[PDB]
């Protein structure tokens, strides 16, 4: 055909922004829209640093 | 105890008719042809209509 496609695949990280501040001992957080859909139950999260 | 009588005679009646020329066409881009669609070839089909 005189039109061509093709598709095109990346491999990322897992990475959520905390938007509300939560001090130690809060089991619920705040992330970005539709971010916490990719986790699921026993994923190990960890806080990262500079 | 006459004469013979005068003659008389006829002629017969001429038709005619006429011949005429027939011409169909049929078209299509070399692109058009090159490129692979779905119900098959376009040239063979167009043939077929007409």
């Amino acid at each position: 055909d005189p039109e061509f496609s093709w598709w095109e695949e990346k491999l990322t990280h897992n990475r959520l922004e905390v938007k509300t501040e939560a001090a130690a001992g809060v089991t619920t957080l705040a992330v970005d829209t539709d971010q916490a859909w990719a986790c699921v139950k026993g994923d190990i999260l960890m806080v990262e640093s500079v | 105890g006459s004469l013979a009588p005068k003659s008389a005679t006829r002629n017969p009646v001429k038709l005619n008719n006429f011949c005429q020329i027939f011409k169909k066409s049929y078209e299509i881009t070399k692109t058009a042809d090159a490129t692979k669609a779905r119900t098959g070839s376009a040239l063979a089909n167009d043939k077929k209509r007409r």
